Formats: C-alpha cells, structure tokens, sequence
C-alpha cells in the first residue's frame, strides 16, 4: 500500500 | 526468487485545458495492481489484479485519499517548478514519481527508491543510503534543502524499510498463484530468405513471466551483440512478455549459430538453433 | 525541449492462424512527452473500440503504452498502427507482418 505521506511539497 | 513493489505517478499540465492530468499505477514484480486516473468519470483508487479485490474497503478509501492528495501537491509542485525554471505560463510540462522496495528470496529489504523527474530528466532523487539526496540542478538544490529542513528521507526511509516491505510480503502470499510463479519462455528459431545471399535467422521467446530475459546469438561461439537485432520486450496482454532477437546469416551457414537463452523459470539457459 | 520520439511494436498476443480469433497489439515505448495518438488500422480504415493500458514509465522515464484489440486474422486483410507524438512531422504507420 502507499506511503501514506507521499505527498511531498517540493 | 526476489520481488519489487513500485509506485509510479505522472502529471502532465495542460494550459488552457483544464488542470494537470494526474495517473497513478502500482507494480508488484512486473504485474499492475491498482491505478488511479483523475480523468475518470469518479477517480477511485481500482484493483487490477484479483489477489488485491480482498482487500476491504478501508483499504480502497486509504489509497484513493492518498492517490488524490498526490494529485493536489503535484499540482502546486507544477507551479512551483515554473518558478524554479523561469518558465513560461503557456507550456504543458511533466513531474514524474517512483518509490518502492525491492526484497530478496528471504523478504529482507534489498533496497528502497525514492526519485523524481521534471520534463523528462532526473530531478531528485533519495540515495540508497535512504539518508541522503541527489539534485540534479540548482532547483532541485531548492527542494533538496525543504526536504532536508522537513527530514523526509527519515519519513521514507521508515516507509521503505517498514510497511513497503510488510504490505509486499502480504500481496506475495495473497497473490502467491501468480506473483510466485515464473512462466518460462517458449523458444523457437525461425528462418526468413532475405535474398539468394543471406537469410534472417529470429529467436523466439514467448509467454514468459516475469519480463526480465537474455537473448543472445553466437557464431561459432563468439557473442553476436553488434550484429543483432534485440526489440525490446514487449507485453502480449495475458500478464506475460514477448521478445526475438535476429540476426543475418550468410546462406548456408545457420548451423554455425546458436539462440542463447536466460530467464529465471527455467532451470539452467538454453540453447537452440535453427532446424530446417 | 527534450524529446524522445516513440518505439513502435505491431503483433499478435497469439502466433497468427488464419481465421482464428487473435489479439492485434500496438506496443509504443520510449517516448517522452506522454501526449500521443495511437490507431490500429484494417485495411488502411481505422477500428473503433481500441483499449489502451494504463500510462505507466520505465527506469528511463521514458512512457510506454499498449493498445490492443480483437481480431481475426486473414491471408488478404492488411493491419497496421498509426502514431502520432509531436516528434513526428506527419503519423507514423507501421503494417503488421505476422513474422515480427
């Protein structure tokens, strides 16, 4: 499953 | 033998058009098992595989809610990276994504991924150390020194040693059927007249699973890598792959030529020739 | 910008027999940026219901996509797939040989 912060401000 | 867990996420900006396209796929070893498109009619989180449809739906909502996040910050990364680049407004430009681990036969952590790019090229990438970052450039230096400040590799890197691995055991076991199984290549050598003076001598390898394979001619023993045509391994749609390699022989000699083949489900490499 | 202009792959999912019901493949790969147009043609007139796979990338970043459909394959019916990327001054049409 997917990490669940993989939403990263780049 | 060993396994992979990948995550790949694609935005593609579109000026004039609506909002970036956003599609997510996820792989275990070389088959697909979710996708999320935010150009569907109602963007879900979708199984593609049957050993993933168990999964109940708390897992569907956790995956759809994080697919749909990444689509967000993608967005604003887009917007962000036409600052960094001094770009115009007017172009459609691309942000690129993959994480996941690879484990061994036992289910240890080989190593994990985290990496990133722009238009195309690499743009960040996390070191296998999962401590460290590669920026390509002096932008990707402006997003190395936020995610350093924010410890995000420390963040990933207890994703990858921790639930990547964890969740890819499970998938293993419920989807052991097929995940677990390699298909071996079924082999043959085919023969096409070109002129009176040569011929194309092609090596077959089909229904093979999983898609990494060596194929290989030798004359008289001795590697043919210049002279052959190798395509590249393509999917024949039923989960397995497909790939020849050619050669051109002077008439007469074929039997001076031997197809060499490597793939994990067969148990030591064949080799064939042509029979007329 | 950069560009890769796509790798095209025409083929069956099964070894062609006359008149038995096959899968008609149009593999393209390699290529960057991910807009492209695709078609698979039968005797030079486009076919209507093509499914296509899910947008996904190599280790290269470079994007790949297979469409795909049902038919059957004659001695005198001519397949092909057209392509067009914005590498490509005009589409490509790569014909389907049975030997490739």
């Amino acid at each position: 499953r997917r990490f669940s912060r993989s939403p990263i401000r780049r | 033998g060993s396994h992979s867990m990948r995550y790949f996420h694609t935005s593609v900006s579109r000026p004039g058009r609506g909002e970036p396209r956003f599609i997510t796929v996820g792989y275990v070893d070389d088959t697909l098992f979710v996708r999320f498109d935010s150009d569907a009619a109602s963007p879900r989180e979708e199984p593609r595989a049957p050993w993933i449809e168990q999964e109940g739906p708390e897992y569907w909502d956790r995956e759809t809610q994080i697919c749909k996040a990444k689509a967000q910050t993608d967005r604003e990364d887009l917007r962000t990276l036409l600052r960094y680049y001094n770009q115009s407004e007017a172009g459609s430009h691309t942000l690129q994504n993959m994480y996941g681990c690879d484990v061994g036969p036992d289910g240890r952590l080989l190593r994990g991924y985290h990496q990133d790019a722009y238009d195309g090229k690499d743009y960040i990438a996390l070191n296998e150390d999962l401590s460290s970052w590669t920026a390509a450039d002096t932008a990707a230096q402006i997003t190395q020194r936020k995610w350093e400040a924010a410890r995000v590799a420390e963040q990933l890197r207890a994703y990858l040693e921790g639930e990547c691995v964890e969740w890819l055991r499970r998938y293993l076991e419920n989807g052991k059927e097929t995940l677990q199984r390699a298909d071996p290549p079924k082999t043959h050598v085919t023969h096409h007249p070109i002129s009176d003076h040569e011929a194309t001598l092609r090596c077959w390898a089909l229904g093979f699973y999983p898609a990494e394979i060596t194929l290989t001619w030798q004359r008289d023993g001795e590697d043919q890598t210049q002279d052959t045509e190798l395509v590249e391994t393509r999917p024949a749609g039923d989960r397995t792959f497909q790939k020849w390699a050619a050669v051109v022989v002077p008439s007469g000699e074929e039997q001076r030529y031997t197809c060499h083949v490597q793939h994990e489900g067969l148990p030591k490499p064949l080799t064939l020739r042509w029979e007329p | 910008m950069i560009q890769r202009t796509p790798k095209i792959q025409v083929y069956s999912r099964h070894p062609a027999e006359n008149g038995k019901s096959n899968f008609l493949n149009c593999y393209v790969s390699g290529f960057h940026p991910s807009d492209i147009e695709v078609d698979l043609l039968k005797n030079g007139e486009r076919i209507e219901k093509v499914e296509h796979s899910d947008l996904s990338f190599s280790k290269d970043w470079s994007f790949y996509l297979l469409y795909y459909t049902e038919f059957t394959p004659t001695e005198k019916d001519e397949y092909a797939c057209r392509v067009n990327h914005v590498t490509l001054s005009q589409p490509k049409i790569v014909k389907w040989d049975r030997d490739m």
